[PDB]
């Protein structure tokens, strides 16, 4: 469980928002934005 | 004395696997007394048969007959008081007084209690059989919240309190709001009788549950009728009943029992302190079937949308990434699936939510923005009428332009509380008021 | 219509 | 033989003064046989008349209680012998309250050694609370009361009592969390620093510091102070990486703090590299959090809601479901708005965002909700977010500082600064949250 037992370097993505990694959801999102612009 | 049972000893197990190897020999030991840290008074969680001394009930019969015969209130009170002193003396000999304690007051109000209030002229018109009558009626009087150990005649048995509470629900709810102080005091007495007997069985749960619903119903009636009443006293008493009721649920759960309406009143506990994180961890420890009930899910859905990161109050620490979904809050209040009693509880935060809705919106407007028309605010914050919003703007010194628009950039206060000013009168939602008019009070409280 | 930080 | 043990205790030797019969059974069994024919008055008078015994009454009663424990101990029944064990332990701690108690320096190792044993015993007994007609978590609660009295007794003047101060604090907090009453840890934290006589917090042993920060951050997370909780979680794990990993117990403690560090870091908009965390977390756990990262990085509210629902039970056990449900959606919205702004303003040169555009992108992100016919019954997952509240989402983002824009309720659009750089519009999440909510320094003192 969560109780500790007995005892006898950066780890965070500093640049994660700026770097772009493609995924299906973003492509679907960009499809909606493109569709909206065509409508208007 | 420590419990010495073969089954319990076998179940717990030995300290070591093989005491014989270490040279130990089986020994017989005296039954030692129970240590001070292990003694606990288990509240009763099961139905208990009602039994009374035959002399005790005969004494009450004499009191009833004596009350009918004597017409002078002063004379009747003195005779009853002398009988009480004799009654306490024999009960001390009988041992049924200060140890299990059981009440014997078969009627709604003790005969001695009715006599005492008759000479003090403290009997309300509700208790009297007729308004011109001078003696409190036996079939309509109710015991007063008391504050010498109580005698078994003063306290009433649990199966009478359920009958007493039924009388209040059926024959006294329609008298609100004029009888707010009467019902609030009388119901508080009912819980006092339970704690005298140290009883927490199904009768206590059923009675405590309905008391909470009355307080929620009373809470809406007072604000709707615009009648001055004590608010903090009402809320604190409601909060005390919820933590007491929640405490009973843990004891029933720890004993392997169950309560059919636990989920409903876990939800009320969450709404008692909306912005207190302590109740968020308590609900998480509860079993799955309680955490996933619709009443509980609806309750903590409100807790998220009310959560505002700019909520400023003395002795309050703000938290990160609070939703502050004021628009979603008013969409839930209009939902037909919202239980009505939960709506009454949430109406107490309408002023706070509306202020932080406008305060949050005020920060997202440029200096050259036109005043927001009242028509837009009413559809957003669900104001009953234009008279309510204009009072709201005047309370917080929001400038009003042409009588139909609000100049949000003129808002200066960052907290819903003003140090000098009295708090704004509590309001309500007309949507919930309409729902109330379609349901009787008796049907709503019973469920 | 231009942005203006507060 | 009994007189020999008294001489051993009188001179300060505590080799045989232990409650663990595994390493003391032979001595006590002989002691019980010789002492089986005496009364409680006999034992008390036996200790008093013994030569060289310290005059302190605290030490006198502790010796008598141990002799009383030895005489009436029942090895075959832990429950029947339970009262003797707890009675001796309380007397042992009471002997340790006074700073000038005799043989206190040699008594300190005894108290720590017996405390670990009795904590284990109390946990076993409280499991059978129903059959013993005792309230739940009663034995642990009694011990916590004993330790709490000891903790209050510690005051700054290296005295042995001061040496185990942080050790005592960790024991107290672990009991409070175990008895499901963690709000009691507030008193311990508020008084820990004043009682400590060390110049700096890092002067304590590194193993105890990691345990303390783990509990302190865990305590902060209960009060929904994620930034304060994160600082302790981040600092504790940084210290843990220095320790050698060959113990295989550091790793199990390493994955315990990560179970709280990762969700807390995500709330503040911080993603964790899976490289250094590879040994501590199983591959199944890596994938489970990776799914959440993908949903929150690209502004998928429905995905975040579904992930919490799928992982509801184990998050609810660690007091994480409510906090994650509170804070994750607002970070998810920021990434969602950042995506549309990037493809609408920085590329197409339009600084006006109509609410209609955001509404149709929210209903794609959120999907079915309570009002939709699909979800007839309101749940915690499909009852908070609705695409209709376009302005409400934008208003909260601007107030939180995650978005720099102005909204026009009448025009049904929000205007933004017309700039190619997105950092001028949507600042990085962690910098804004930390700026608005400063956290206490990871260096306590």
């Amino acid at each position: 469980d969560d109780e500790f037992e007995d005892f006898p370097t950066n780890i965070w993505e500093e640049n994660w928002d700026d770097v772009e990694v493609d995924d299906d959801f973003t492509n679907e999102l960009k499809a909606e934005l493109d569709r909206y612009k065509r409508e208007n | 004395y420590m419990i010495n049972d073969a089954k319990t000893i076998q179940l717990v197990g030995p300290l070591i696997s093989s005491p014989d190897n270490l040279g130990f020999q089986k020994r017989s030991h005296k039954a030692r007394e129970l240590p001070r840290f292990l003694i606990n008074q288990e509240p009763q969680l099961e139905k208990r048969a009602f039994v009374q001394d035959p002399w005790d009930k005969a004494n009450q019969e004499k009191m009833i007959s004596l009350e009918e015969s004597i017409d002078d209130l002063n004379e009747l009170y003195e005779t009853l008081k002398k009988m009480r002193n004799t009654e306490r003396s024999i009960m001390e000999e009988k041992g049924l007084v200060d140890i299990v304690f059981q009440g014997t007051c078969l009627d709604m109000c003790p005969t001695f209690e009715r006599s005492r209030r008759n000479v003090e002229y403290t009997v309300y018109s509700y208790e009297k059989n007729q308004p011109n009558d001078k003696k409190a009626s036996r079939t309509k009087a109710l015991k007063v919240f008391a504050r010498a150990p109580p005698l078994p005649s003063d306290v009433r048995p649990p199966h009478i309190l359920v009958k007493t509470l039924d009388y209040i629900v059926d024959n006294l709810l329609t008298t609100l709001p004029e009888s707010e102080g009467f019902l609030w005091d009388r119901m508080r007495s009912i819980r006092q009788d339970f704690t005298y007997q140290n009883y927490s069985g199904p009768e206590a749960v059923d009675c405590n549950e309905r008391i909470v619903r009355i307080h929620l119903l009373i809470l809406h009636i007072m604000v709707k009728s615009n009648v001055e009443f004590s608010l903090q006293q009402e809320l604190e008493q409601l909060h005390k009943s919820l933590i007491t009721l929640s405490e009973i649920y843990d004891d029933v759960r720890s004993s392997g029992g169950t309560c059919p309406n636990e989920a409903e009143f876990r939800a009320y506990a969450l709404l008692s302190k909306i912005r207190d994180p302590q109740y968020d961890e308590n609900i998480q420890r509860l079993p799955k079937h309680i955490f996933q009930d619709k009443l509980v899910q609806m309750a903590l859905c409100f807790r998220r949308v009310i959560s505002n990161s700019a909520y400023t109050e003395r002795g309050f620490v703000k938290t990160e990434n609070c939703l502050n979904f004021y628009a979603r809050f008013f969409q839930l209040m209009q939902s037909p699936s919202l239980p009505l009693l939960m709506g009454f509880f949430l109406q107490m935060h309408l002023t706070d939510i509306r202020f932080y809705a406008l305060r949050a919106l005020s920060h997202t407007l440029n200096k050259k923005h036109k005043p927001i028309p009242f028509i837009y605010l009413e559809n957003m914050l669900l104001f009953n009428n234009r008279q309510e919003i204009i009072e709201f703007c005047n309370y917080y010194s929001i400038e009003i332009i042409n009588g139909d628009a609000a100049d949000l950039k003129t808002l200066q206060h960052y907290s819903h509380k003003l140090s000098e000013t009295q708090p704004l009168k509590k309001t309500y939602l007309t949507c919930l008021e309409r729902r109330l008019q379609k349901t009787t009070y008796k049907g709503l409280i019973n469920g | 219509l231009e942005y203006s930080d507060n | 033989m009994a007189n020999q043990l008294l001489d051993e205790l009188a001179h300060g030797n505590f080799s045989h003064l232990t409650l663990n019969l595994s390493q003391n059974g032979r001595e006590i069994a002989i002691l019980q046989k010789q002492l089986t024919g005496f009364d409680d008055k006999q034992l008390e008078t036996f200790v008093e008349q013994h030569p060289a015994m310290p005059n302190d009454t605290r030490f006198k009663i502790m010796c008598t209680s141990f002799l009383n424990y030895a005489r009436d101990v029942d090895p075959w029944s832990a429950w029947s012998s339970s009262d003797l064990i707890f009675e001796f332990y309380q007397c042992l701690i009471n002997c340790l309250i006074n700073d000038n108690a005799p043989h206190i320096e040699m008594l300190i190792p005894v108290a720590t050694r017996e405390t670990e044993f009795i904590i284990n015993l109390a946990g076993k007994l409280d499991s059978f609370h129903l059959q013993l007609h005792t309230r739940s978590h009663q034995f642990l609660s009694h011990i916590s009361s004993i330790l709490s009295r000891l903790f209050n007794s510690i005051k700054p003047p290296i005295p042995g009592k001061q040496r185990i101060l942080l050790y005592l604090v960790n024991k107290l907090n672990n009991i409070y969390f175990r008895i499901e009453s963690p709000q009691l840890c507030s008193n311990i934290f508020k008084n820990f620093q004043p009682k400590s006589m060390l110049a700096h917090f890092n002067e304590y042993q590194l193993d105890q510091q990691i345990e303390y920060r783990y509990l302190l951050g865990r305590y902060y997370l209960l009060n929904s102070q994620v930034h304060n909780a994160f600082v302790q979680f981040n600092e504790a794990f940084q210290s843990l990486l220095n320790l050698p990993l060959t113990n295989q117990a550091i790793t199990r403690n390493g994955t315990r703090i990560l179970n709280y560090m990762i969700p807390t870091g995500l709330i503040l908009g911080k993603m964790v590299k899976w490289g250094p965390l590879r040994p501590f977390l199983s591959q199944e756990t890596i994938d489970n959090w990776s799914v959440l990262y993908k949903h929150v990085r690209y502004g998928n509210i429905q995905g975040v809601s579904l992930w919490l629902r799928q992982n509801e039970r184990h998050l609810c056990a660690r007091q994480l479901l409510i906090v994650l449900l509170e804070k994750l959606p607002m970070v998810t919205y920021r990434n969602l708005i950042k995506t549309v702004i990037k493809s609408w303003t920085t590329e197409w040169g339009q600084n006006k965002l109509p609410y209609s555009l955001i509404e149709r992108v929210l209903q794609l992100s959120i999907g079915p909700t309570f009002e939709d016919p699909g979800a007839q019954e309101i749940t915690i997952y499909n009852g908070i977010h609705s695409p209709k509240n376009v302005e409400n989402v934008l208003v909260t983002l601007i107030n939180l500082g995650l978005l720099r824009a102005n909204c026009f309720p009448q025009l049904q659009l929000c205007v933004v600064k017309k700039t190619t750089m997105i950092q001028e519009i949507v600042p990085p999440v962690n910098e804004r949250i930390t700026k608005m909510f400063p956290a206490h320094s990871h260096v306590l003192w």
